[PDB]
DNA sequence: ATCAATATCCACCTGCAGATTCTACCAAAAGTGTATTTGGAAACTGCTCCATCAAAAGGCATGTTCAGCTGAATTCAGCTGAACATGCCTTTTGATGGAGCAGTTTCCAAATACACTTTTGGTAGAATCTGCAGGTGGATATTGAT
DNA sequence: ATCAATATCCACCTGCAGATTCTACCAAAAGTGTATTTGGAAACTGCTCCATCAAAAGGCATGTTCAGCTGAATTCAGCTGAACATGCCTTTTGATGGAGCAGTTTCCAAATACACTTTTGGTAGAATCTGCAGGTGGATATTGAT
């Protein structure tokens, strides 16, 4: 008799491998879901969460505030160039724009 | 004698304080009307798609998810409200 | 009396709002506007509090973003003032209108 | 009854990459919408991959090509990696 | 071997509206792509509707709200028309 | 034996359209009206672009629809424009259009 | 004793000539080589359906032409009549292509 | 056993006259001299990005021939859906 | 660029409610175990469809000349829109009461899923037709020079 | 305004490719009968969401003054278009050897289908915290005058 190790930790992940599997079965994405697919994806989602999370927290502490607001997450994503395309046609609530004024508009001396 | 559509309730200064967030040094007087026009089109067809979602679901209250599904539908995917 | 010359609060104002994150259209003028646009599609509709801010959020975003994109077009024509002529070019390139 | 979220997993991974960093509730909100979107895109793109080739099932192999198409540049490759890396570690479930 | 198309049906519907007009093979091609494209968008947009409403089946109603969503204006309206009761002619026979 | 496609007074193959709903995995299940209603919408639409196109075929003094004509059709008709904005018609051409300011005068 | 047309006048004359036609405008073998090169530089040792090259050339000319009018609108917007890079960059930036 | 010949620098085969021809059809009366290089600039990015995806479709499918479907599937993926080749 | 002067910013400090996080239990997933079913990987192999290759030609690109007309640069009047104080009002805010609905259990009839068995419509080459692309020369129009 | 110089239009011809037609073999609807879930239809709540309600806050409209900007007008250098001569290379066509689909078959390795056993992910209260909301007071910026 051999008992429970979550498959998510068998893959060394924080993200829920099991759930992601349930979610792919119930998405109508294909007839059958291979047992590696949900781990791989969970990894990819966990990874991606990680990547914007550090870049945002950086901008979070840069803003001299302890935690992460949508503001920071925006500053994070829009200043990073590789996240800007993945999230180009996505709008971040309560985010703002990056401060940006055109050269031509500024005073002269 | 203030009988005026609420589109004009979108007060003039407020219409574009935005333009500055948009990064604009100075704006024509015609711009406000033209703007109020575009504002309305934008949200008209959005609420139209949002609502058929409310309607397909046989509901009588528009929920934020209907909005979200619709924004996505329009290619204006919004994060922070359920998808 | 003494004061600032034209254009200078504008920059002072631009940096202020780019600095902030707050909503800029007011809530009830908007709400009123929203339900009005709504009722005209299906009568007897009500709305989640959340679903209205959802719409203000989408709009203000769309609009602000509507330009940075023309301000580029106003600047493109050796100008510094946005005109209707400019917005239409923005939308025509984006594919909203021709 | 109550719906379910990704916030614990996000908060967990958050404490790992920045042990001294919390997360606002609506910032958690955004992060949640983000996982979801990305989830669908990949899942969709794989779904459609699987379908072009008349194959009935979605394998990790489809999820990968999915990432290849849809993730940009270098962010594509740390992704293929952390994934095949999570997947062998899984199949070594002894 | 066995490639199948919509080209007979286009040719059928072509003789209906322009009895003395015909169609080039490359133009017929394009018509297919038009059919097939139009097909997934509708079928797809239906698919996620059922899914947003947690119901497992696509009924004619989904195909419809789909059409309502994705076709503009009047050909949306002549579609639901020409469409909704392609279906009673079907359900009024037995 | 009587097919469902003529049973609903359609040219399009309702039968197939049902089957093609089998692999989008568009959902677990397909209602019996879905392929009918939809196949109808496709038949409606192919029909609609077919007339506007054939017109341009005959304006052009030709018996046969070229992709060209289909383009002239899709782009000059404005509701059909919009459904097909982000689509490219092979061998199609553009609509003849010169900007006002460019013409001599 | 010999001349024919003023500057600008055949320009229009050809706009009307090409807008009237549907032929591909890039030459076939030059396009193909370029395609094969970009490909080979992407993964080696590939082959190509005659079909899939035209697919690309049709797609391209479509893309490029469509930008050119978007460009031309930008040149005319700035009281100019001649397209410049300054224009194409504005077109792709608004399109959102990321230049 | 016959490999040749190196493909290098084929972007300049997109001749200035041809760049012109595309441009007229786009409805352009007059073109700056810089436009041609810029264009080649833009073409090659476009054609890269498409062929990158076309090919990723070819290899996932474990073929070694790019098929028009791959092209089409890729173009569509780019939101530049093409009619007349198989979808 | 500096001097003097309104006028706006920006760190430094700080105590609190409104949030964020932490704690303390419960169905609902997820994970197991055992049992079956199947999709698609390997292994041939038939057969297109690709890659070169060559020859000749004539379409088309290139490189050069010459000028016209476009883009850019300066100047300048006038009118538009920015800046602000001013004064009245719409919007905010804070609960609040109650009907209105979405959210769900529970429970069957209707609708759809399987698994075969005829039966027929669609497809793939071969059999006929026959639009129209391309080559004309004759006209009309447009263009540009006197 | 006339007159020369092309270019565009446009009707007729005609053999060929590409369309249309016609026949014959097989995958795919359709037809039956039995096998399983669902999406309501009735019955019921919790929770948001509407309608008021009423004090004050700043926000908005309004009107005034001036600046600077936008639109126009002229001038000019030089760039880009039109024309030609020259000649390369693409285009055509036709052949041919072979790599590589794709079409079939065969057999595991892998996924699904049920049945229970654990475990976790999430709530609603209970226990901690930090930007804020706001008061300064010190500098940076801006402006008009020397
Ligand atoms: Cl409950
Ligand atoms: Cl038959
Ligand atoms: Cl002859
Ligand atoms: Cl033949
Ligand atoms: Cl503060
Ligand atoms: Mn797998
Ligand atoms: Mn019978
Ligand atoms: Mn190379
Ligand atoms: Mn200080």
């Amino acid at each position: 008799r051999a008992k429970v190790k979550s498959r998510s930790s068998r893959a060394g992940l924080q993200f829920p491998v099991g759930r992601v599997h349930r979610l792919l079965r119930q998405g109508n994405y294909a007839q059958r879901i291979g047992a590696g697919a949900p781990v791989y994806l969970a990894a990819v989602l966990e990874y991606l969460t990680a990547e914007v999370l550090e870049l945002a927290g950086n901008a979070a502490r840069d803003n001299k505030k302890t935690r992460i607001t949508p503001r920071h997450l925006q500053l994070a994503i829009r200043n990073d160039e590789e996240l800007n395309k993945l999230l180009g046609r996505v709008t971040i609530a309560q985010g703002g724009v990056l401060p940006n004024i055109q050269a031509v508009l500024l005073p002269k001396k | 004698k203030v009988l005026r559509d609420n589109i004009q309730g979108i007060t003039k200064p407020a219409i574009r304080r935005l333009a500055r967030r948009g990064g604009v040094k100075r704006i024509s007087g015609l711009i406000y009307e033209e703007t109020r026009g575009v504002l309305k089109v934008f949200l008209e067809n959005v609420i139209r798609d949002a609502v058929t979602y409310t309607e397909h679901a046989k509901r009588k209250t528009v929920t934020a998810m209907d909005v979200v599904y619709a924004l996505k539908r329009q290619g204006r995917t919004l994060y922070g409200f359920g998808g | 009396p003494h004061r600032y010359r034209p254009g200078t609060v504008a920059l002072r104002e631009i940096r202020r709002y780019q600095k902030s994150t707050e909503l800029l259209i007011r809530k009830l003028p908007f709400q009123r506007l929203v339900r009005e646009i709504a009722q005209d599609f299906k009568t007897d509709l009500r709305f989640q509090s959340s679903a209205v801010m959802a719409l203000q959020e989408a709009c203000e975003a769309y609009l602000v973003g509507l330009f940075e994109d023309t301000n580029l077009c106003a600047i493109h024509a050796k100008r510094v003032t946005i005109m209707p002529k400019d917005i239409q070019l923005a939308r025509r390139i984006r594919g909203e209108r021709a | 009854s109550r719906k379910e979220s990704y916030s614990i997993y996000v908060y967990k991974v958050l404490k790992q990459v920045h042990p001294d960093t919390g997360i606002s509730s609506k910032a958690m909100g955004i992060m949640n919408s983000f996982v979801n979107d990305i989830f669908e895109r990949i899942a969709g793109e794989a779904s459609r991959l699987a379908h072009y080739n008349k194959r009935s099932t979605i394998t990790s192999r489809e999820i990968q090509t999915a990432v290849r198409l849809l993730l940009p540049g270098e962010l594509a490759k740390h992704a293929v990696s952390e994934g095949t890396k999570a997947v062998t570690k899984y199949t070594s479930s002894k």
